[PDB]
């Protein structure tokens, strides 16, 4: 029952909402954290599946794809389906297809922060961010080796070694790594990942903690990142059947690689009881190279209206020939982030202030050598009898394809002041942040460059009344901004898409019972969103606004010494309040109702002492398949089981042999669709026999 | 049966009604009847200038103002646009055309319903999708190409098919043309605008006195469908004409704008129609105050270049083969050099139609990749001939490359040779151009020039959107790459009764084009005493 006092007690402390070590009851926003114990219990494939039982986040939008940790938090994502993940309070600043992904096995805590939190993290999506704290070295010698053998030829070998070099524990290290090799659900696609995170910690005393954090990951084959039509996944094919859940529409030589080399540290130093400084930095050199042929809806799709290959087909056969497109991408992203904070814990009479003043600098340079295959660039796939053929990518025909070579430079310096004034029980968390966000982009095909330097100020004022019994009602208005990467009819980059949120809720976090029940009702609006041109042009325009009012209830409660219920619920009324073509429509891949419930019973007495039979069922409501709301993806209820039995009874203390069955009922469900041409099948039933030995 | 001139009607050339440069005059009633109600009668038009220079109309001419762009962001959208402006004249280097005085407006405005009118063609397409190539949908919709590159096909039943009665052609005889305008410059290659009609607008042509406006706006309510539009309009040849809300803001990323017409320096003052007794039957000619044609009024007839290669690499204007008022051949204006002027001999008080007439149809789509001539046809029959350029198909305005065939086929890396027209429906218009031509043995006599000033527009000078380089090696800095070409058709006398047809192109900043031969039913009858 390691996760017992870890999901309800050790999960109470969080440093994402306020960038200072405060309990979640003292954070005036919806923040959910999952400790490494929950990560080990659920054994998620990515951080998304780790955040399955947290409200406000749609983690299964891409289905069986595990390429990126793309989360639609509160109905909002980043610019152009980008990632908004922070690792050690520092953003995994990825651009275009070059997005950083950290294995959940290689993290000690994933704190998802919901709502505008740009007051501390610079530019961010209005939905929120995800903070995945690394596995810092432990002073207690831990030598863990884990083997994950499961379906789809998943053979993951991992290890996690940490020990104190000297007797006093001044020098402690942690060399954690893994080597997974699995075939994707889609027939033909394989997913390989080789991640290593050597970490070194230096502790002169109990005041200073300089831990060097690195993370090197190599993915020779990321997996499947293609699109499928709504005509075959959601709607039946014209013959009445549906596309199989293991359908890969890519070429026989589809390639998708990623390589992350992150080197940094997390420096903590406490001068006195009233002045403690912190500093996190990390340089990440991410490289991705992909040769992907992705489907673009069947030939009857509006998008493939003429599409000569589609036109040459018989009118009755245009409804089941999948017109596809190819992309040949090669990147090298050099990200650098610095976040220096000075936490001044002082008092003014009765009030006790925690004045966090800091400077945050993030610099990302991302060159892109990509070639895009436009409409009618690859042969159509006959969904009735598909044939996988080696589509060569060097034959870059300029008639139906065009280069996309660009050097995306992004820089941001942020000075923020945050004051957590606590008087009696009225904790007033008032913050503000001035961001000097600069962005360049050099189109190397032509030679043009466009630059935009944004100076956006975002603030968050929250008031929490920490009642003695445990329920702490809170209300907070928090701002966010996220500069656009698009240019208008004038060739100038747009103003940042600012995000405002008025969130009211309670956090029942008693100091005696192990229950972390949390509620929240928010009115999150993303102003200055980019919409289609009112006139007859295909450019973008400012003035768009997406407003999402939602109610989120989270319940993490250890009912008994054995039972551990970790549930959630999310009602999300996202809507384009102001738009030209989608006014009144609900955004795609945003289900109105999301619910989840995880209950695990840990046997402790009797012949079965050690078992952890836990069954959890995540429900996702019906979501619109396109922004035009032409069709709705059906609602599905996936059930994940877990049969974990520790080997302490056998004799190997700490070692546990588990059996995780994701989607226990093998439900064939379409996870989500962002348009009629792009749909993602859900992951099928997957058993994973995990045996983590504390050798 | 000798070739004689039965009637000769002369007139001045007025400049009133706001003509400015279009020296115009109502044709005599007899000349109007013989030009409209009796098309098959070979009447020779002779222009007399203020310097005493005399020139006979011989051969067609053309001028295009094409402007194309292909901007695309692979994550956001894709946009295309093709605005051409075809202006044609009834003389090889002069701007000679016919118009109806009944049309309201100034003399250039009267040209909106006559020949020498900038037949503008527009195709604005696009889509907001991932890796969309809807930039090339305008080319598919506007141009009826079998296929040459890769992209979309738009069926004729869907897109706009301009009726052949809506496109005026110098030498169109089914129309009512009672006045003629002659300008000392060449055809107006009015270069303006980059996009067709704008959807979500009325589609009206704002900017010039347009006429015959045809639009096909494909604007489905589905936001994920490639929207496009096709527009055609006959507008003022001397004024910038554009569709509503689709003007040209003259950025560096869009090339220049202007009504280009290379002046020859001469100013017309008199027009004389020599009504010969040559009646054109369809496969030659038959013989039906009294002047005779010989090879003593010496009138400049045509040019005779030694080699088709003008060697100008750009707009290669041919000087007008005039004749001073002292019976001496000369050449006035022009950029090309080395031309020899040939003169007919008209006198009043006897060459005769030689038996056997050769006729050919200049059909095909010759793909060019640089300055260089090519043998595009042959005629199966001294070098004195009478020629009629009968256009059996309305593809004359599709003749000439870059913006006249499909400015999205240049992307393909192979010999296209695709039948890429302008989608002009039917041929219910009589298009005839009678002309007497002297063809010296071995020398090349031009009879059709397609001088064209084009710009490979870039719309946006932004790094987000990559402009498609159609007929250029690239678009550095996303600036519009202005191009020029002078596709010229030469008629040479081989000496073995074979009148070979040679087409010479003179590009500048253009990697190549496809020049659709304008289906000319070239009919030659050699005459010599
Ligand atoms: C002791 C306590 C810690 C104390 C820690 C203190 C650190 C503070 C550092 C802050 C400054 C910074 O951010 O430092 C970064 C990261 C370095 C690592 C940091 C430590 C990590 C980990 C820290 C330690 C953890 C414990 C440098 C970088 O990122 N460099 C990458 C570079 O791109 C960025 C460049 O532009 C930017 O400005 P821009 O122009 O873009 O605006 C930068 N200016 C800034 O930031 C200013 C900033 O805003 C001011 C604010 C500062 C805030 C500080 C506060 C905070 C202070 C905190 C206290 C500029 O930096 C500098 O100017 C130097 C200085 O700043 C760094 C020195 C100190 C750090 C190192 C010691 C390390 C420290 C000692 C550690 C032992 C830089 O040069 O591209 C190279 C490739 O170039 C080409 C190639 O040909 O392919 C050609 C190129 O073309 C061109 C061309 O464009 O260049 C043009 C052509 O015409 C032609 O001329 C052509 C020519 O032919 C070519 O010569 O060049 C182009 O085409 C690209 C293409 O784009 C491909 O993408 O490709 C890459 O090579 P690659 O990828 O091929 O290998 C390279 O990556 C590699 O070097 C990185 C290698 O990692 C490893 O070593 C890490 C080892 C760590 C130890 C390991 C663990 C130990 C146990």
């Amino acid at each position: 029952s390691a996760w017992g006092p870890a999901a309800t007690i050790a999960a109470r402390q969080s440093a994402t909402g306020t960038k200072t070590d405060t309990p979640i009851q003292k954070v005036p926003q919806s923040i959910s954290v999952v400790t490494a114990e929950e990560m080990a219990l659920h054994q998620p494939k990515s951080v998304k599946e780790a955040l399955s039982y947290t409200p406000g986040v749609s983690v299964g939008t891409r289905g069986a794809s595990n390429t990126y940790d793309h989360l639609i938090i509160r109905g909002f994502a980043a610019e152009g389906q980008s990632q908004n993940n922070y690792l050690n309070g520092l953003k995994l600043q990825g651009n275009f297809y070059n997005d950083a992904v950290i294995d959940p096995y290689m993290l000690e805590r994933a704190e998802i922060m919901r709502g505008p939190v740009s007051v501390l993290y610079g530019k961010s999506s209005p939905g929120g961010l995800l903070n995945m704290v690394s596995k810092r070295p432990t002073t207690e010698p831990l030598k863990e080796v884990q083997f994950k053998a499961g379906t789809d030829s998943l053979f993951q070998t991992g290890f996690d070694f940490s020990d104190s070099l000297d007797d006093d524990g001044v020098y402690s290290y942690r060399l954690t790594g893994l080597a997974r090799s699995a075939n994707a659900q889609q027939k033909g696609s394989e997913e390989q990942r080789y991640a290593i995170a050597p970490a070194f910690t230096w502790r002169p005393d109990d005041k200073t903690n300089f831990t060097f954090l690195s993370y090197f990951q190599n993915e020779p084959e990321t997996g499947y990142y293609g699109w499928l039509p709504k005509e075959g996944t959601v709607e039946p094919l014209p013959n009445g059947k549906r596309l199989p859940t293991d359908f890969n529409e890519g070429a026989k030589n589809n390639t998708y690689s990623r390589n992350e080399k992150m080197v940094g540290y997390s420096f903590d130093h406490e001068f006195n009881d009233t002045f403690t400084v912190r500093q996190n930095l990390r340089f990440a050199e991410n490289k991705t190279s992909q040769n992907s042929v992705y489907g673009y809806g069947v030939c009857s799709d509006p998008a493939n209206a003429y599409s000569k290959q589609c036109a040459a087909l018989a009118p009755a056969d245009k409804g089941h020939y999948l017109a596809r497109k190819y992309v040949v991408d090669d990147e090298k992203l050099q990200n650098f982030s610095v976040d220096t904070q000075l936490q001044s814990k002082f008092a003014t009479g009765d009030i006790d202030h925690t004045l966090l003043t800091g400077v945050d600098f993030m610099r990302m340079r991302n060159d892109i050598n990509a070639w895009f295959g436009y409409d009618d660039s690859v042969p159509l796939l006959n969904l009735y009898n598909p044939v996988n053929t080696d589509f060569d990518f060097n034959a870059k025909d300029p008639a139906n394809s065009g280069p996309y070579r660009i050097l995306n430079k992004q820089k941001q310096t942020g000075v923020y002041v945050q004051d957590q004034a606590q008087w009696d029980k009225v904790l007033v968390t008032l913050g503000g942040r001035y961001d000097w966000a600069d962005q360049e982009s050099l189109n190397r095909v032509a030679g043009t460059t466009d630059k935009r330097d944004d100076k956006q100020f975002t603030w968050r004022g929250g008031v929490n009344y920490l009642f003695d019994n445990g329920v702490t009602p809170y209300f907070s208005y928090s701002e966010s901004f996220e500069p656009s990467s698009q240019v208008g009819k004038d060739g100038n980059i747009f103003a940042p898409s600012k995000g405002k949120q008025y969130e009211v809720g309670v956090k029942y976090v008693p100091e005696d019972r192990p229950i972390v029940v949390t509620g929240a009702v928010y009115n999150l609006t993303k102003t200055n969103n980019l919409m289609a041109d009112p006139e007859g042009s295909f450019f973008s325009v400012e003035g768009g606004e997406i407003r999402a009012r939602g109610v989120e209830i989270e319940a993490k409660a250890a009912l008994s010494a054995s039972v551990n219920v970790v549930g959630s619920y999310t009602y999300t009324d996202a809507e384009y309040t102001t738009d030209t073509t989608y006014k009144g429509n609900t955004p795609a891949q945003v289900p109105k109702h999301m619910a989840s419930l995880w209950a695990d019973y840990t046997f402790f007495d009797g012949p079965l002492s050690g078992l952890t039979l836990g069954t959890g069922g995540r429900y996702t409501g019906s979501s619109y398949g396109d922004p035009a709301n032409s069709f709705k993806v059906g609602s599905y209820t996936v059930v994940d089981a877990l049969v974990r039995y520790d080997l302490a009874r056998v004799g190997m203390a700490g070692s546990n042999v588990a059996l995780h069955v994701n989607n226990l009922f093998d439900r064939e469900y379409v996870a989500s669709c962002f348009n009629t041409y792009g749909c993602f099948w859900g992951a099928e039933r997957q058993v994973v026999a995990t045996a983590t030995f504390r050798f | 049966s000798h070739v004689i001139i039965t009637e000769t009607h002369s007139t001045g050339l007025r400049l009133d009604q706001g003509a400015g440069d279009y020296y115009w005059s109502e044709m005599p009633s007899r000349v109007t009847q013989l030009h409209n109600n009796d098309p098959n009668r070979v009447v020779l038009t002779e222009i007399e200038f203020s310097d005493g220079s005399r020139h006979m109309l011989s051969g067609m001419s053309m001028g295009v103002g094409a402007k194309a762009y292909g901007i695309i962001n692979p994550q956001i959208m894709s946009q295309g646009g093709l605005k051409t402006q075809i202006t044609a004249s009834a003389d090889l280097s002069l701007d000679v055309g016919y118009f109806n005085t009944g049309t309201s407006g100034t003399i250039p405005q009267k040209l909106r319903d006559g020949t020498g009118c900038q037949h503008m063609f527009g195709a604005f397409s696009g889509r907001r999708g991932f890796a969309s190539s809807a930039m090339y949908l305008g080319g598919a919709a506007l141009y009826k190409s079998a296929w040459s590159g890769s992209g979309y096909v738009v069926a004729d039943a869907g897109t706009l098919t301009i009726p052949s009665d809506y496109v005026r052609h110098p030498g169109a005889r089914n129309f009512g043309f009672n006045a003629i305008y002659v300008r000392g410059r060449s055809c107006n290659r009015v270069l303006y605008g980059m996009e067709g009609p704008n959807y979500t607008t009325g589609g009206a042509v704002q900017g010039a006195s347009s006429s015959g406006a045809l639009n096909f706006t494909y604007n489905p309510s589905n936001p994920e469908s490639p929207k496009y539009s096709v527009g055609f309009a006959r507008a003022d040849p001397t004024n910038y004409a554009y569709w509503e809300s689709m003007g040209d803001p003259n950025d560096s990323a869009n090339g220049p704008i202007g009504i280009y017409s290379e002046h020859l320096g001469i100013y017309p003052s008199k027009i004389t129609w020599y009504v010969t007794n040559l009646v054109y039957n369809g496969s030659g000619y038959n013989i039906d105050s009294w002047k005779f044609i010989n090879f003593f009024r010496d009138v400049g007839c045509n040019l005779s270049k030694d080699s088709p290669s003008t060697g100008i690499s750009g707009i290669a204007t041919f000087g007008l083969p005039t004749t001073e008022s002292n019976n001496a051949p000369s050449i006035k204006g022009g950029n090309v050099g080395g031309l020899h002027a040939n003169v007919v001999s008209i006198y009043n008080f006897p060459l005769r139609l030689l038996g056997g007439s050769g006729s050919t149809i200049l059909s095909g789509n010759i793909v060019f990749q640089g300055n260089g001539s090519v043998h595009v046809g042959t005629v199966g029959l001294n070098g004195a001939i009478v020629c009629t350029m009968e256009f059996i198909d309305d593809t004359w305005l599709s003749a000439g490359g870059i913006g006249c065939f499909n400015p999205t086929e240049m992307l393909s890396q192979g010999a296209e040779y695709g039948d890429s027209r302008f989608r002009i429906g039917g041929n219910t218009i009589n298009k005839k151009l009678h002309q007497i031509l002297s063809l010296p043995a071995g020398e090349y006599v031009p009879f059709f020039t397609i001088k064209g000033t084009v710009v490979n527009a870039c719309k946006l000078q932004a790094a987000a959107y990559n402009p498609t380089p159609y007929w250029v090696s690239g678009l550095p800095g996303s600036v519009g790459q202005t191009g020029y070409y002078t596709l010229t058709y030469y008629m040479r006398n081989d000496g073995n009764n074979n009148i070979s047809i040679w087409l010479d192109s003179s590009m500048s900043n253009i990697i190549g084009m496809k020049a659709c031969l304008p289906n000319i039913k070239l009919i030659i009858q050699r005459l010599t005493h």
